[PDB]
């Protein structure tokens, strides 16, 4: 359950 | 009022330059961490943010997905948000446009949806995600097939009822043939969604077997790459962890041998995931 949070 | 208020009382402005600057400002502030993500909430740009998902502009689309996708992945309470909003329906039908760069970022904020609680999970599931995200395991663009492995891994790591939705989707054969491939990166994914459906009851680990995927496992244990190896041997333990009948699968596949072997491996990570897999088996 990764979340990504915007750009770099 | 307070100034984040007021742009979100310009998402519906006639002007498209207003609406253009209030838009790329509230998505910065969403960017900015969980209690910036609130203030953005709080404002009520959310019910506004998912009209801006049905707009034909695209720069309008950008931005405002850019915007979702980032309080996506604050909190729970906050994915929660998103979805009582309505931008489920939405989301899920971008994931049939022929736009790369608007696909990308409705499968960043699908992804980030099915990251939180079962029954968040199941609620990308009840939208209709499942049958595109299956049908885009055969995209040839590795950029769309990464955003929807990564996607599928995350519903995939939910309960029963979300393992038993992905397997009635087809998502197993497609994910089997993906094993058999010449990129890490897709290889890594489509072991850490395998994983996740083999991490689930006897049954749903004994469809993983049905599905042909102890063969290509068992021949992963002979790679040269350690990373591959130790992905290969996470998916092997979770199968290893079956009953009876999926541990004797495991061990026709001719495991055993290999297993033992990589015992006296260079690497204790992979040392240590080698020797309980073998306990898992012979015990
Ligand atoms: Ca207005
Ligand atoms: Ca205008
Ligand atoms: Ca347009
Ligand atoms: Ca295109
Ligand atoms: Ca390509
Ligand atoms: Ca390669
Ligand atoms: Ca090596
Ligand atoms: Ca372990």
């Amino acid at each position: 359950r990764r979340r990504r949070r915007r750009r770099r | 009022g307070s100034e984040l208020p007021q742009m979100v009382q310009q998402l519906n402005s006639p002007d498209q330059q207003e609406l253009q600057s209030a838009l790329r400002k509230l998505s910065q502030i969403a960017s900015g961490g969980n209690e910036q993500i609130q203030a953005v909430i709080d404002a009520g740009a959310l019910p506004a943010l998912v009209q801006l998902l049905s707009s034909p502009n695209e720069q309008i689309l950008q931005e405002a997905l850019w915007a979702l996708s980032n309080i996506a992945s604050g909190g729970n309470e906050q994915i929660q948000a998103v979805i009582d909003a309505g931008a489920l329906p939405a989301l899920v039908q971008l994931l049939s446009s022929p736009n790369e760069q608007i696909l990308q970022e409705a499968l960043w904020a699908l992804s980030n949806i099915a990251s939180g609680g079962n029954e968040q999970i199941q609620a990308v599931i009840d939208a209709g995600a499942l049958p595109a995200l299956v049908q885009l395991l055969s995209s040839p663009n590795e950029q769309i097939l990464q955003e929807a492995l990564w996607a599928l891994s995350n519903i995939a790591s939910g309960g029963n009822e979300q393992i038993q939705a992905v397997i009635d989707a087809g998502a197993l054969p497609a994910l089997v043939q993906l094993l058999s491939s010449p990129n890490e990166q897709i290889l890594q994914e489509a072991l850490w969604a395998l994983s996740n459906i083999a991490s689930g009851g006897n049954e749903q680990i004994q469809a993983v077997i049905d599905a042909g995927a102890l063969p290509a496992l068992v021949q992963l244990l002979s790679s040269p790459n350690e990373q591959i190896l130790q992905e290969a041997l996470w998916a092997l333990s979770n199968i290893a962890s079956g009953g009876n009948e999926q541990k004797q699968a495991v061990k026709e596949a001719g495991a055993l041998e290999k297993l033992e072997q990589l015992q006296s491996h260079e690497n204790e990570k992979i040392q240590k995931e080698a020797q309980e897999a073998l306990e898992k088996l012979q015990s």
